């Protein structure tokens, strides 16, 4: 009767890219590791996962600074239980770990057993993997900052407007599907690509009305939805839920591989590959103790390098900041209040 | 054998350092600080310290001087523009008492490029040509394949 | 050589006023806001005869946000034509038609066809900018400037074709 955290903590500590598995059993592992979702680190971290299942079980993961790995859960009967990790070159524990490191060069990841490229579907199925390994902190200058420049944050809305139901959103776990989405596009009086958040919806957020309906058609225990709810509800989490689908937010790793990624839209222009532009994959979560964590990683199609001819993958451009308790959403106090962390990784299929 | 390395930023160092440690070649950022790994060659171990090249932390490259037994100054075969730049620093470099006395291995790094520039001329460029009583070598290479990055290994070994 | 031409399009602007939209019309003949917006520079290909030709085109897609600037100069240089969109329902989209002509100079071919384009034009009711104000700026420079929409399909086979043809004088 081993928890189903237990199990996660178990397969990532021996190597979730351990080549021994019988396929069958990646697909065991793929459902736990999308449950894993970036909240809000604490001072003396590097990064912080939290995880909850449904066997009422609950894995929480720390890395320190000093890159050491500390984890906890709690099985069906709050059984505490501690265990204190490792990583080596066998498992590649820190690297099956939503966390932005300090690399020298962009971390590339390889994907699992049948992940492949073809409809838009197989996008999304490899971004909602990816965006769960680490990335490489990325270093933005005056000139290539997301906030800078004449126009900053400016189409935050209508960013929102062609992102909402067509994006993979998260909210304490809390899988928000497309008709939810939908539903949030509306309370958010976000309908042409020229609308702007109701001047009460940016005072109030959304209105305890809609955003109880949003909970009701997400999947979720009745307890969870409830949570989604008292979220949906606070002036910040408008601004959280809009700036999460910025665009500009792919310029820092862009301005790195942009060559690169144009040479993978070739080789789709004429191989005819039905894949979208990008996609999105957002991670919102609101610690008990109040802050505000976005975690927002788009996926695009890239070329690998030289060395590796005619191999094509998919880069993460991640982008993770804290909403301070009081930003509004306001295409101004956006832009002075919020310090987005980037980072992206080239992830390669298995061939 | 602990090898450091230098050069104009956006030179192509830390593309060449972990282009060795790792054979693949990887899309390289920014240094801020400085890079150090061990690469095992020819039956023989390196230690490069690859320092960021930024017109700030430029100054810093003296704080590593000392304990140099071999200068990797790898340079942009087609930024003409700071070429020179780049004899302004080296000769810098190798005048300074601490590392007065080192192998010099120059990296005609980005061959591939249309620009590119021949060693030869390189050589004279730098001002290496004239500099004489030292010992040096200007090997072409691009960090991108691996071409004469292992050949310029092979130079430090034979030549110490 | 299956083909006897093969030309680069470019579309810039600003950000949220279709240029997406208008790629997808005439390169797939459809129209969705299921996708999200366009991050860097997308790539799509159409082939069209015109004149007896195989003419191939391979249209390069590129965002409009300010911070996509310095990104996506590394773009107008093999550019056979420039699409400078402009949405006719917002005023500022207009205003700063004239902002990315100049960063075509700055990077573009100096003898790049410019072509001008007014979509979203079937929100008449919401719409600011008259044929004539548009026409006027666009006439003043040897900009064949036409309104079309990528959702009624107007003029999106027209005025695209149109670069085609401007394009095939200069060869
Ligand atoms: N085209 C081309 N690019 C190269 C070549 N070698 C390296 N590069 C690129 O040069 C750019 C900078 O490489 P780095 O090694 O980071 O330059 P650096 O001088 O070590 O950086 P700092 O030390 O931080 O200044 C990267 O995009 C490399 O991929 C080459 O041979 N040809
Ligand atoms: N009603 C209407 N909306 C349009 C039309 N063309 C574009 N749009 C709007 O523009 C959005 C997508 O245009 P988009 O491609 O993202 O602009 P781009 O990012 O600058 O290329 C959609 O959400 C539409 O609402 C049109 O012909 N009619
Ligand atoms: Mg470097
Ligand atoms: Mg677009």
């Amino acid at each position: 009767e081993m928890s189903c955290a237990e199990k996660l903590l178990k397969v990532l500590s021996f190597g979730l890219w351990n080549p021994t598995y019988s396929r069958s059993e990646r697909q065991s592992f793929q459902e736990l590791l999308t449950v894993l979702e970036p909240v809000y680190p604490l001072p003396n971290e590097l990064g912080r996962v939290s995880a909850r299942f449904s066997d009422g079980s609950s894995l929480r993961i720390s890395v320190t600074n000093s890159e050491s790995i500390e984890a906890e859960i709690r099985t069906p009967n709050n059984e505490k239980i501690t265990v204190l990790l490792e990583s080596n070159e066998q498992n590649r524990l820190l690297q099956s770990l939503p966390i932005d490191r300090h690399m020298p060069y962009i971390q590339v990841h390889r994907a699992l057993s049948e992940m492949d490229l073809t409809d838009t579907t197989s996008m999304r199925n490899l971004l909602g993997f990816t965006s769960k390994l680490s990335t490489t902190l990325i270093p933005h200058n005056a000139q290539t900052d997301p906030l800078s420049g004449p126009t900053p944050f400016s189409s935050i809305f209508m960013d929102t407007c062609r992102g909402l139901g067509n994006a993979k959103l998260s909210l304490n776990g809390v899988d928000i599907p497309a008709n939810a989405q939908m539903l949030l596009r509306d309370a958010l009086g976000l309908k042409d690509t020229h609308s702007s958040p109701t001047r009460n919806v940016i005072d109030h957020g959304i209105s305890r009305h809609d955003a109880e309906q949003i909970a009701r058609e997400s999947s979720g225990s009745d307890k969870q939805k409830a949570e989604v709810v008292e979220f949906l509800c606070h002036p910040e989490a408008a601004t959280a839920i809009c700036s999460a689908f910025y665009q500009s937010f792919n310029v820092p790793a862009l301005t790195l591989t942009h060559e690169r990624i144009s040479k993978a839209s070739e080789y789709n222009a004429e191989r005819s590959l039905d894949t979208p532009n990008a996609c999105i994959n957002i991670s919102i979560s609101q610690s008990s103790d109040g802050n505000i964590y976005v975690t927002s990683h788009t996926g695009v199609l890239i070329m690998a390098p030289e060395d590796r001819p005619n191999e094509m993958g998919m880069l993460t451009n991640r982008t993770s900041y804290e909403v301070p308790q009081g930003v509004k959403c306001t295409i101004d106090e956006m832009v002075r209040a919020l310090q987005p962390r980037y980072a992206a990784s080239e992830t390669y299929l298995q061939n | 054998m602990r090898i450091l390395m230098l050069g104009l930023d956006a030179a192509g160092k830390t593309t060449i350092l972990y282009k060795l440690k790792l054979g693949q070649s990887v899309t390289t950022i920014p240094t801020v600080g400085f890079n150090v790994e061990t690469v095992t060659y020819k039956n023989v171990k390196f230690n490069v310290w690859d320092v960021g090249g930024q017109d700030k932390i430029r100054p810093l490259w003296r704080h590593y001087y000392t304990g140099t037994q071999g200068l990797i100054f790898v340079v942009d075969c087609a930024d003409r523009d700071r070429i020179d730049e780049a004899r302004q620093e080296l000769h810098r470099i190798i005048n300074d008492r601490e590392m007065r006395d080192a192998i010099i291995l120059i990296f005609a790094n980005k061959q591939d490029l249309p620009d590119a520039m021949k060693p030869h001329e390189i050589q004279e460029k730098l001002g290496l040509t004239r500099i004489r009583d030292r010992n040096w070598y200007v090997q072409p290479s691009c960090a991108t394949s691996g071409d004469g990055l292992y050949e310029g290994l092979t130079w430090l070994t034979s030549n110490y | 050589p299956e083909y006897d031409y093969l030309f680069k399009l470019l579309l810039i602007g600003d950000s949220g006023v279709g240029k997406s939209c208008l790629l997808l019309r005439f390169a797939d003949d459809t129209y969705t806001e299921s996708y999200i917006s366009t991050i860097g520079v997308d790539f799509k290909i159409r082939t069209i005869e015109l004149d007896g030709k195989t003419i191939k085109l391979q249209i390069w897609d590129t965002a409009g946000q300010e911070r996509f600037r310095t990104i996506t100069s590394s773009y107008y240089r093999g550019a056979h034509g420039i699409i400078v969109v402009y949405d006719v329902t917002d005023q500022e989209s207009f205003n700063n038609v004239k902002q990315w002509l100049q960063e075509i100079d700055r990077y573009a071919s100096e003898n790049v066809n410019k072509l001008l384009v007014g979509n979203k034009c079937d929100l008449t009711t919401k719409k600011v900018v008259d044929y004539t104000t548009a026409k006027e700026f666009a006439d003043s420079l040897g900009i064949p400037f036409l309104e079309t929409s990528a959702k009624n399909a107007t003029n999106v086979e027209q005025s695209f074709m149109t670069m085609a043809a401007e394009i095939k004088k200069r060869m």
